[PDB]
């Protein structure tokens, strides 16, 4: 059923799973037009698809041109993100096939569900964890591929770099979501502190900095901190 | 007209016969019900005084046969059977009928009430959602499941509706997700009515044996059946129109007959509210949305 925190080593388990997040499939600006009307322009979106026990993020470009001519966008843009999950799902060897798919926001249940009657031993799960993938495009990288592209594309990654070389997945995931709810929060202060020492820089291959172990102790306890100080000017506590 | 009689009523009993009911005392010198309109099917169904678990009944047409009622007493039912002998149940009949120990079928002349629920409905088509080949009327209760209730158990005691699933792969053909989720045509006009029912008329006689099983027998199975098949119409945006206007005669005589008390429990509040307030078909059922409104606006 749904995911949340009493079967959370669930995650990080060997049965292959996938979070799907749609948050930044479709992106717009919103303003003003000559007339004195408001008008929306898309900008290049991108799916969020992360295995959370390898790291490995098959990032889905979503370019503007898909939304050329076609009504109701939002809705639209759910059903794109479970056609393109489909598509991946499909493309990769049986034995790389997700067993679950947890999606972040319950919306996506029904577009995905009807996409994979063909596939119906793959559980698609909503979760009650709230993740912060949106600030997927806080990561520079990350940004910066989806805005260059220029036509449909997917890419890649691997958003814990080479921490489980070091670490468990349960610790490079509690640590991604640290660092992406500290992106979330206050995006500025977060690459400040990611950024502030030139000494310690990220790798041509990698996402983030090259912390050694008690550095990533030093960054984390700093992102618990922007956390707590961002909650605190913000109920004034 | 026509006549079912009684061999006796040994146990106290509750009798419908269509939309009409009546009490029998134990033992009473009850034999039977006459003046049976000819030209439609009836059912006839019971409710033991001392047990009402179980409402069960007969769906029957007085064409295709003679048929009585008997009390079992090893099975504890009363049983439909058919007597072969015409002559026979002539003079049963004529003798019971002198004796004044039948009801009258109490058809008002103004009443179309019967004719507007079972428009559609035929013993043929019965007989294939109700299968026991050796008899020509049907047995329903209370208890019956459905095939598709069984799939999510004794298959030859089942209700066999057409499976309506929209979460099916016949439900969805492969490339146009979005569109057929979102929009049933397809799976209304191609799958159900060109592909299943040949016409609508036979998807409308499901309806309407679909309900009436719900209403007389509370069985929940064809109460699920009924609003499913209401849905799908709802949620196609292309339905022919004669389809449509028939759909709010039919749903309309169906909430008119439903008992107000019985309300809470044969309709779904999610089906109606979507179908009248937020489907494609939302401002195609104005005296079904109006009964609606004037007789259960809480559901609303
Ligand atoms: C052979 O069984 C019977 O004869 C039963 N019976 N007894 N009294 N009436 C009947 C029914 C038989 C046909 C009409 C009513």
């Amino acid at each position: 059923g749904a995911m949340n925190s009493s079967n959370y080593a669930e995650l990080f388990n060997n049965d292959i799973k996938l979070f799907v997040d749609d948050t930044n499939v479709y992106r717009v600006t919103v303003h003003k037009t000559f007339e004195g009307n408001v008008a929306t322009k898309a900008i290049n979106g991108c799916i969020f698809t992360l295995n959370p026990k390898t790291g490995h993020l098959f990032l889905k470009i979503i370019h503007t041109s898909v939304w050329a001519g076609q009504k109701r966008l939002s809705q639209l843009a759910k059903w794109k993100t479970a056609e393109e999950v489909s598509a991946l799902v499909r493309s990769l060897p049986k034995e790389e096939q997700p067993k679950q798919i947890i999606v972040t926001r319950k919306a996506m249940l029904d577009p995905l569900e009807v996409h994979m009657l063909d596939f119906p031993n793959i559980a698609i799960r909503p979760t009650e964890l709230r993740l912060p993938f949106s600030a997927a495009m806080s990561i520079d990288k990350l940004s910066d591929v989806v805005m260059k592209a220029t036509e449909p594309q997917m890419v890649l990654f691997n958003i814990y770099d080479d921490w489980l070389d070091r670490i468990s997945s349960y610790t490079a995931f509690s640590r991604l979501t640290l660092l992406l709810r500290a992106l979330k929060t206050n995006e500025e202060s977060a690459k400040m502190i990611l950024l502030s020492d030139p000494t310690i820089t990220i790798k041509s291959y990698h996402l983030w900095p090259s912390f050694t172990d008690e550095q990533w102790i030093t960054i984390e306890s700093q992102m618990r901190d922007l956390i707590l100080t961002e909650y605190g000017r913000k109920y004034n506590v | 007209m026509n006549t079912v009689p009684f061999t006796s009523a040994p146990i106290e009993v509750t009798i419908g016969i269509d939309q009409y009911s009546f009490n029998v005392k134990e033992n009473q010198p009850f034999h039977g019900i006459k003046d049976i309109p000819i030209g439609h099917v009836h059912v006839i169904h019971f409710q033991h005084a001392d047990n009402s678990s179980m409402r069960y009944g007969y769906w029957f047409d007085c064409r295709m046969g003679n048929f009585y009622i008997q009390y079992d007493p090893k099975d504890g039912l009363y049983k439909m059977m058919e007597e072969r002998d015409g002559a026979k149940f002539e003079n049963i009949v004529h003798n019971f009928k002198e004796r004044q120990m039948m009801v009258s079928y109490p058809k008002i002349d103004e009443d179309d009430t019967w004719y507007n629920l079972t428009e559609f409905v035929q013993m043929d088509k019965i007989r294939k959602i109700v299968r026991k080949d050796e008899n020509q009327f049907s047995y329903v209760d209370s208890s019956m499941t459905t095939v598709q209730e069984n799939e999510l158990s004794d298959p030859a005691h089942s209700l066999n509706y057409t499976v309506i699933n929209f979460k099916s792969r016949e439900a969805i053909r492969p490339g146009h997700e979005m569109e057929d989720f979102l929009d049933k045509s397809y799976y209304l006009n191609t799958v159900m009515l060109q592909g299943i029912f040949k016409n609508s008329s036979n998807y409308f006689g499901e309806l309407q044996f679909a309900f009436l099983n719900a209403m007389f027998f509370g069985n929940y199975g064809s109460s699920l059946q009924w609003h499913a098949m209401i849905e799908l119409i709802c949620s196609s945006a292309t339905v022919p129109k004669h389809m449509l206007d028939k759909l709010d005669e039919i749903l309309y005589y169906q909430i008119k007959t439903l008992p107000e008390q019985y309300s809470d429990i044969l309709l779904n509040e999610r089906v109606w509210n979507i179908c009248l307030y937020s489907s494609f078909q939302k401002n195609s059922l104005h005296n079904t949305e109006k009964i609606m409104e004037n007789k259960y606006p809480e559901l609303l």
